[PDB]
């Protein structure tokens, strides 16, 4: 139940504000950064602010915070889905989310805040379907959104029916600085980007340990898919009565399922790392990568952070494979490597230099953060099994789909 | 790549080198210092900070940097232990009250981890009282033998008139340099 | 298919030398296609197996069955979970249905010897879903 | 080709399951 959308810049100005209620004053906006500021400075800072009886509850943009004012007890959870919503129809109909596209984009700005939402309880979020009633360069609104059908609209025809889906994989761990692995989930998500001629119902089917128990087949490598959340195309009654999935993919790249569960496999990749660090003389990097994962998978884009010393200075790298780059930006060890093959081994042994004078503040430990993307390997071991594409019309479908392996939280604490 | 420029520099000499100059304080090492830049004995006051300049010998530029040897000035030695290739030792004889605590600073200054390429470099100042010891007895005292990794070289330097000076420099630049 | 008929011998080698009772990951071959045996499909591995033998009257084992189908999975892509058969004791009835193979007894079902028969009646009778039509849905 | 593994073709249902 929010009272009044507004979007904010990074030095306090107002860049553009829809109020839908009429509930609370529109200067109230001016307490929001004094509020901010003060928060802030004093680690009370929160995503929801309170001014007075009013609360200021929005989430932070590449450059604007998203603040939406509120009086009643409304739903916060329905203000950030709307912010999150908004925030993904700003970036499928502008390219960026900057303030260049802010003061630029006003006329149709305040058409799609307009339609989007109206007395705080926003109707249309599809930014596929709102590009047929409002755009920036009008006819009745598509009965896409009156029908039940609001994701997929009707009387797309396409020359082929190409349907590209992506496997991509999540690789989160928490390795403590014991060595042991204390968070280690991996989280799947099938991207799909349909493109059919129609409203086809596809009726997605994989290897699920339950799907497998169920017929009997419970006994051959399945997915045990703790989480599995599907989109809004995903009916729900089918997947819950005996795991039927049949839901109309929309016209796009979007969403359709994103599974997460818990894994209690060996890591793809072990980072074996020491830290010499002489009191203000000097520091060393023990650092072994081994890789754990199947040989014949090859990890492009082998990007292992080694948060070096903040002040940190004169640095050597003396390694065995892929370039070493310090970064000051960031104040880590860049260990880049393109193609690790799986099994292989590298070893590097780092030295920089350190001030005689000691800091005058306490650092920290970041974690040493991964960033290994092995194409072309599934870890939960889920394979998909089938695509029910169904069309009145009748046509044969070509489906297609890739398996992609990253780190996700893959992170390492130190010592 | 070429370094062309870097053989030709070299036909005429161009290694430079640095040196250190610790010790404690009225050992005699301002006065050295200013006979080995300038050629004599200048009158100064205890050195509260520090002296640094440079030494044109043998087509090497020594650069001194002085240290003196307050109380307040022993912890500070650790501020010269960066990007520092040199060190020279600089011994009081005439105080038997004081070589126990130069022995006790110079063997903790020598338990450090950063300063391993640094040779050791005695210099027998205070070499015109008859108190004064031979090149062996303080070796012993100070058990120069004991340190591992170190190349010590012990060398008696007369204050007021400055002999020895010269072989001490000869065989900083043959430790230093390993060629011809 | 030259291919399987190549790795006929083989696997049924193979499966000869494992008595009757170290690599981590799943790779995939890029672009190979992966999807469930057909029934047509497992009707002409059938009629192959009985006209090349070395399956029918062969002792059923869990090692034999898995090489069996890890070796059709390889080449041809098929997942190896259409063989399957129905839990005893007694007859076996395959899950999928044409495939003409089945398991008879020899002599708790698990300590049951269990063969490898022929059964053309299978491609055309599903035996395996009149007996558990919760497992054919 | 597509960096992240080649796109493969998927089946329809499970032809194996009826
Ligand atoms: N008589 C005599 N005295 C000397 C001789 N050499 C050094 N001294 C004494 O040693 C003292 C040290 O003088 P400096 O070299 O200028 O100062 P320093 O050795 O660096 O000592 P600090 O400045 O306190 O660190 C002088 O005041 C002299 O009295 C010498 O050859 N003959
Ligand atoms: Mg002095």
């Amino acid at each position: 139940s929010a009272s009044a959308v507004y979007v904010l810049d990074l030095k306090g100005k107002v860049l553009i504000c829809r109020n839908y209620r009429g509930d609370v004053d529109m200067s109230e906006v001016e307490h929001f950064m004094p509020i901010l500021m003060e928060k802030e400075e004093e680690g009370m800072l929160s995503p929801i602010l309170a001014h007075g009886g009013v609360r200021f509850m929005w989430i932070k943009h590449n450059n604007l915070y998203l603040v939406a004012t509120s009086k009643k007890n409304a739903c916060v959870s329905l203000v950030f889905s709307f912010l999150y919503k908004v925030v993904q129809v700003f970036s499928e109909y502008f390219k960026e989310l900057e303030e260049e596209s802010i003061r630029d984009n006003f006329v149709i700005i305040y058409e799609l805040l307009d339609e989007l939402m109206d007395f705080g309880y926003p109707q249309t979020t599809d930014s596929k379907i709102l590009q047929e009633y409002i755009t920036q360069e009008a006819p009745r609104p598509p009965a896409t959104v009156t029908n039940a059908v609001s994701w997929r609209s009707e009387g797309i025809k396409y020359r082929k029916n190409e349907v590209f889906l992506d496997v991509i994989e999540a690789v989160n761990l928490l390795v403590s600085a014991n060595g042991n692995v204390l968070r280690s989930e991996i989280v799947g998500s099938i991207k799909m980007r349909v493109f059919l001629s129609g409203m086809p119902e596809l009726r997605l089917g994989l290897n699920d340990k339950v799907l497998f128990d169920n017929t009997g087949r419970g006994k051959s490598k399945s997915v045990e898919l703790e989480d599995v959340k599907f989109h809004q195309c995903v009916r729900l009654s089918r997947f819950e009565n005996d795991r039927t999935i049949s839901f109309i993919p929309p016209d796009g790249e979007f969403e359709l399922m994103s599974y997460r569960l818990n894994t209690h496999v060996k890591p793809l990749i072990w980072i074996e790392s020491v830290i010499e660090k002489h009191s203000h003389s000097r520091i060393e990097y023990m650092v072994k990568a081994k890789s754990q994962f199947k040989r014949r998978s090859t990890a492009n884009n082998v990007e292992i952070h080694i948060p070096v010393p903040n002040d940190a200075d004169s640095p050597k790298f003396k390694t065995t494979v892929g370039s070493v780059k310090w970064v000051p930006e960031n104040s880590e060890i860049v260990w880049s490597v393109k193609s690790f093959p799986g099994g292989k081994e590298y070893l590097m042994r780092a030295h920089f230099g350190l001030p005689s004078v000691e800091a005058e503040d306490k650092e920290g430990k970041p974690p040493i953060s991964v960033k290994f993307e092995i194409p072309y390997f599934t870890t939960s071991g889920i394979q998909v099994r089938y695509l029910k594409i169904i069309e009145k019309s009748g046509y044969q479908a070509l489906p297609w789909v890739r398996y992609i392996t990253q780190n996700g939280d893959y992170q390492l604490r130190t010592q | 790549g070429n370094i062309f420029a870097n053989l030709f520099k070299g036909l005429f000499g161009k290694k430079e080198m640095r040196i250190l100059m610790v010790g404690l304080d009225a050992a005699g090492k301002t006065t050295i210092l200013y006979k080995l830049k300038l050629g004599e004995i200048v009158t100064t006051i205890p050195t509260i900070g520090f002296n640094v300049e440079t030494v044109e010998y043998k087509n090497i530029s020594f650069t001194v940097w002085d240290v003196g040897g307050q109380d307040k000035i022993r912890p500070l030695w650790r501020h010269y232990f960066q990007n520092t290739q040199g060190l020279i030792f600089v011994v009081d004889s005439n105080d038997r009250e004081r070589v126990n605590e130069a022995r006790e600073e110079l063997m903790r200054m020598l338990a450090e981890d950063e300063l391993r390429d640094a040779v050791l470099l005695v210099f027998a100042n205070k070499q015109d009282l008859p108190n004064a010891m031979n090149a062996a007895e303080i070796t012993d005292k100070l058990g120069l033998h004991s340190l591992r990794h170190r190349n010590w070289y012990i060398q008696a330097t007369c204050a007021t008139s400055g002999d020895g000076l010269y072989e001490g420099l000869d065989w900083l630049s043959n430790q230093l340099r390993n060629q011809k | 298919s030259k291919s399987s008929v190549i790795g006929w011998p083989a696997v049924r080698e193979r499966m000869r030398r494992a008595e009757p009772a170290e690599e981590v990951g799943f790779p995939v071959t890029p672009q190979v296609p992966l999807r469930p045996m057909t029934y047509k499909a497992a009707v002409d591995l059938s009629h192959f197996l009985k006209e090349k033998g070395g399956l029918e009257g062969l002792i059923h084992s869990q090692r034999r069955q898995d090489i069996l189908d890890l070796w059709i999975y390889h080449t041809q892509g098929y997942f190896p979970d259409w063989q399957n058969y129905t839990p005893g004791p007694g007859v076996r009835y395959p899950l999928t249905f044409g495939w003409c193979y089945k398991l008879v007894p020899v002599e708790d079902p698990e300590r049951e010897v269990l063969e490898w028969r022929f059964d053309s009646r299978l491609a055309f009778h599903h035996v395996a879903r009149e007996l558990h039509p919760e497992y054919f849905k | 080709d597509r960096k992240g593994g080649s796109y493969s073709q998927a089946a329809g249902s499970d032809s194996a399951q009826s």
